[PDB]
């Protein structure tokens, strides 16, 4: 990440954050992986709730792949088949254990970037995560923000995660989401939200009327 | 022999739901509580919510179970005092009812179940007849008790508490949540 | 001792287990090496050994035993078996051994099998003379009504189409309706919540590979299964696969087998695409007692093309066929490319009579669903 | 080839086919198998509107009797023999005993009744009345099981894509009404087992968001089924 972007987190997350820049090789990449990951792991052993942000899957895939000894397996666009199997171990630490204690992982990961690379390091890593948001350029283009794809979004088994009116009530506004055009709905919810206060506010102004 | 088993059986369900009610009002005057407090624990007022969802449903369930076994205590003594009943007055029944009842012994079974209905219909209106008078109607001789603390109706609360009703959906949902709450519980 | 119980039971008493037998250094390495550091100290002390697993050949000649509850790993964990013995008892991968081993020594630094109490539930000289699954010519000398006993089925979905619950209501149908059948699922690559969830719901025992594991171990563990179903479908006991998913099996083997020199569609080589037939040959048919049946699971409309390739290589592989969305049952249901050669040619014209060779029987047939559509190619 | 195997005892059903397609002599194929293998069953071979010659083929190479109306005459001729033959199967129907009807077509049969009935006022989309829509339907219906002893069953013959419009109106409300279907052509048996006016409908709202078991009530089974042909598929539409 950029050295500007850098110093940003550093002075906006209450938690500590952690970064390396493009400057620094790509074995420097791997190894701050690799604490951070080894330190969640201790810290969810002692029943911790550790949660990782990361920025992003893509550029730590793509570290790992130009710093694992070749296998003679490379996929297309230049991807070798063996170097995906240590992002993949990054992404699958998160768990919920019942032992105590939780590890969320929340990476983020880049598509249309124009390369091969980053389409199939998206593909390999498309259906593992349960959690998943897309945003969408063409959003943003009207600058009405956050740029979310309602619709092509969610999550799975989200029952565990909520009471069950709301559950409904969500199911319901989905209902009415859906017809309408991504951007659409976007600038409506937005508009919506607008004139609320509180979630449970904006669901019964949206059931009353 | 049966009626003591389903008197207890009846008992140990209504002392089910009333302990079940008692732990949602404690879950339900602490979520209170929390909520006059000022703190910031949203992911407990979340957990609390899932809780009183989990035990609403549990009461429900409880409540719907003590029903059932009030309904079975109430047929079960019915049954019961029918038979000693009609193993003394089955000859005066009969007499007093005689034409269809000697029909059943050789027609047909359309002609059976016809008889059946004109039988059915006429002690139907001899009943609503005879309540005209309407005594203070006593319970039996040795059933008294086990009626008297059943109750002729179940408690208001443990029947208005089942107005709502679930899919299998929900009730598979809520019976993982169930267990889920439990294995808490037991660690 | 008793492996079984050793190594099935939680690490919560194993530890206390651990400091009561005399060790120190534990609760510090996984749960396999914990296992070996008992391993080591009853090495030290003295008593007869019972070892279990599946046994499996390597290319140099000594074998190992796979445990059923490490979801088929290789690691301190394994059986020495000579090649003496695997000659002398003709021994095959996938053989259920629950014999009598020995601590180990200079030379072997695990434990060593010395001779087999009863090979898969049955003697070692009883089933010295049985008959190999392919001089077995295949012949027949709810699980019932979807696929019944001995046939091959392939269930066909998109993402969240349900497929998870479908394979658990699949389960528990096989666990009560047809207890006396031996229950087996196969997971690949799937999400470790899915995995402790078919651990902890159904009655069948569960063998599942992770997506953070490798390929390759993807490629052991189906090894490992498709040679425990085989040498339990031997002596004459029925056996039902769940496989979930196909298609990720066969990415994984396309992602590991050498290049034979040319390439197809996808990226994919003739190694990767003859393989998975030999699980299907080898769940074909089972002719006097037992069975073998497969029901696996692929993945449609995933956003990459290659799985519908291989998808259209499966096409028709299997003999039942769930679908669960309409744009491939069209599809595989009525090709097209038939009826782009029509179109063009206005059905063939070869014959006055041509006609009678296509005909389509569409009965509404009745089931417990109800009711329910019917059709037939009487395709002459 | 036999009844019993296609058509069974007491439910109705329907082929249905293009022109150049092969109908007289499959017609002829299920008559001697009608013939041979269920002797009892009362043999009745009806043809509506079509060419002499094909109705003294039928009449005689058939053992049933065949009352047939070649094209010449006008459709009142059609109209009446269809009352009458409809009456003396009610009339074997309180005979006790079963009978089989061969009848082509049932759309010529609908359509001289579209031309002969008279106006009424409430024609459709292409001058379809709607007495000569319900008369049809009393026709059709008339077919039903007899439940007290016996069973009547007849076969229905439909003509498909015939280069008109009428047709196909018809058509359609009979696959509205239709117990079994049988198809020839290409593109009607998508049309039919994959509806295209409901696959628009879902298209329309594109993936509706269908909650817990309404998306996955819609189920498809292929079942290769054991067959005297030797393993003929069998594709059912499971629903909830
Ligand atoms: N009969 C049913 N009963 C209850 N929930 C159902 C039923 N049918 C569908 N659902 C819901 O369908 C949702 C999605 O089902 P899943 O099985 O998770 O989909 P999926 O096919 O497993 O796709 P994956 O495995 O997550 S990629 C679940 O959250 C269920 O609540
Ligand atoms: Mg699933």
């Amino acid at each position: 990440e950029r050295p500007e972007e850098v110093t940003e987190m550093q002075r906006l997350v209450k938690g500590e954050v952690v970064a390396s820049t493009f400057d620094e090789p790509a074995s420097r990449h791997v190894q701050v992986a690799e604490m951070v990951i080894e330190k969640a792991k201790r810290l969810v052993e002692h029943k911790k709730d550790v949660i990782i942000l990361l920025d992003s899957i893509t550029r730590l895939a793509r570290a790992y792949n130009t710093v694992v000894p070749a296998s003679g397996k490379v996929l297309t666009g230049g991807v070798d088949a063996n170097a995906l199997h240590r992002p993949k171990r990054f992404f699958g630490a998160a768990r919920n254990v019942e032992e105590g204690g939780s590890l969320t992982i929340i990476a983020t990961a880049l598509i249309d970037t124009g390369s091969k690379m980053d389409e199939v390091i998206y593909e390999e890593f498309k259906g593992t995560g349960n959690m998943e948001l897309h945003l969408s350029r063409k959003i943003a283009e009207k600058r009405v923000f956050p740029a979310i794809d309602y619709n092509r979004s969610g999550t799975r088994k989200e029952e565990l995660l909520t009471t069950q009116e709301e559950l409904q009530k969500m199911w319901i506004l989905r209902k009415i989401i859906h017809p309408m055009g991504e951007i659409d709905a976007m600038e409506f919810l937005i508009n919506k939200l607008a004139m609320t206060k509180t979630n449970d506010d904006f669901f019964e102004m949206m059931k009353r009327s | 022999t049966a009626l003591q088993q389903a008197f207890d059986t009846c008992q140990n369900n209504k002392a089910a739901w009333l302990q079940r009610k008692n732990e949602l009002a404690a879950a339900e005057q602490e979520y209170l509580r929390l909520l006059s407090g000022e703190g910031r624990n949203v992911s407990r007022l979340d957990e609390l919510r899932n809780i009183i969802e989990v035990r609403k449903w549990q009461v429900n369930q409880a409540a719907g179970r003590y029903i059932r076994s009030h309904e079975a205590v109430q047929h079960i003594s019915i049954r019961d005092r029918l038979n000693d009943f009609m193993q003394q007055h089955g000859t005066a029944l009969a007499a007093a009812l005689a034409p269809e009842l000697m029909g059943y012994s050789e027609l047909t079974a359309i002609a059976r179940n016809c008889a059946i209905q004109r039988a059915t219909d006429a002690l139907r209106e001899a009943l609503l007849s005879w309540l005209a008078k309407g005594e203070k109607i006593n319970y039996s001789a040795q059933d008294s008790d086990i009626l008297t603390t059943i109750g002729f109706r179940p408690d208001v609360a443990s029947v208005d508490d089942s107005r709502e009703k679930f899919t299998p959906a929900q009730n598979m949902i809520f019976s993982r949540k169930s267990a889920q709450l439990a294995s808490r519980q037991s660690v | 001792m008793n492996l079984t119980e050793l190594k099935n039971t939680p690490v919560s008493e194993l530890i206390t287990l651990g400091e009561n037998m005399g060790l120190e250094n534990l609760a510090r390495m996984r749960k396999q090496d914990i296992i070996f550091a008992i391993l080591k100290q009853h090495a030290k002390s003295g008593e007869d050994i019972f070892g279990d697993g599946v046994l499996e050949i390597l290319q140099d000649g000594f074998g190992f035993l796979r445990s059923a509850d490490s979801s088929y790993l290789a690691g301190p964990d394994d059986i020495y078996v000579s090649p003496s013995q695997i000659r002398r008892f003709n021994l095959r991968t996938g053989d259920t051994i629950s014999g009598k081993i020995r601590p180990p020594k200079e030379g072997e630094r695990y434990f060593a099998l010395l001779k087999v109490n009863e090979v898969n539930f049955d003697k070692p000289e009883n089933a010295r003379n049985k008959i190999l699954f392919e001089n077995l010519t295949p012949l027949h000398a709810d699980l019932a009504s979807l696929i019944g006993r001995g046939q091959r089925g392939l269930i066909v979905a998109p993402p969240k189409a349900g497929k998870t619950m479908l394979l658990q209501n699949i389960a528990q149908s096989i666990a009560y309706n047809h207890p006396d059948c031996v229950l087996m699922v196969l997971l690949i690559d799937e999400r470790p919540e899915e995995v402790t969830e078919m651990q902890r719901l159904v009655k069948g025992e569960v063998v599942a590979s992770t997506f953070d594991e490798p390929a390759s171990r993807h490629v052991q563990v189906a090894e490992m299964v498709i040679e425990k179903a085989k040498r339990l479908v031997e002596h004459k006991k029925d056996v039902i696969i769940l496989l979930d998913s196909i298609t990720r099996l066969a990415r994984a083997y396309n992602t590991v087998v050498p290049a034979s020199g040319k390439v197809l569609t996808g990226g994919v080589d003739a190694n990767a695409l003859h393989r998975p037939k030999r699980f299907f040959g080898a769940a074909r048919n089972v002719e006097e007692g037992g069975s073998l049946t497969i029901i696996a699971t692929a993945l449609i409309d995933t956003g990459s093309k290659m799985d519908e390739v291989i998808y259209e290589e499966f096409k028709g592989t299997g003999n039942m066929e769930l679908h669960l969305s309409r744009k491939i049952a069209e599809k595989r249901v009525f090709p097209a490319i038939d009826y782009n050669r029509s179109g063009t040619r206005k059905e063939e014209l070869l014959t006055t009579q041509e006609e009678l060779q296509k005909m389509w029987i569409l009965r509404k047939i009745i089931h417990p669903m109800g009711e329910i559509d019917a059709m037939e190619f009487l395709i002459n």
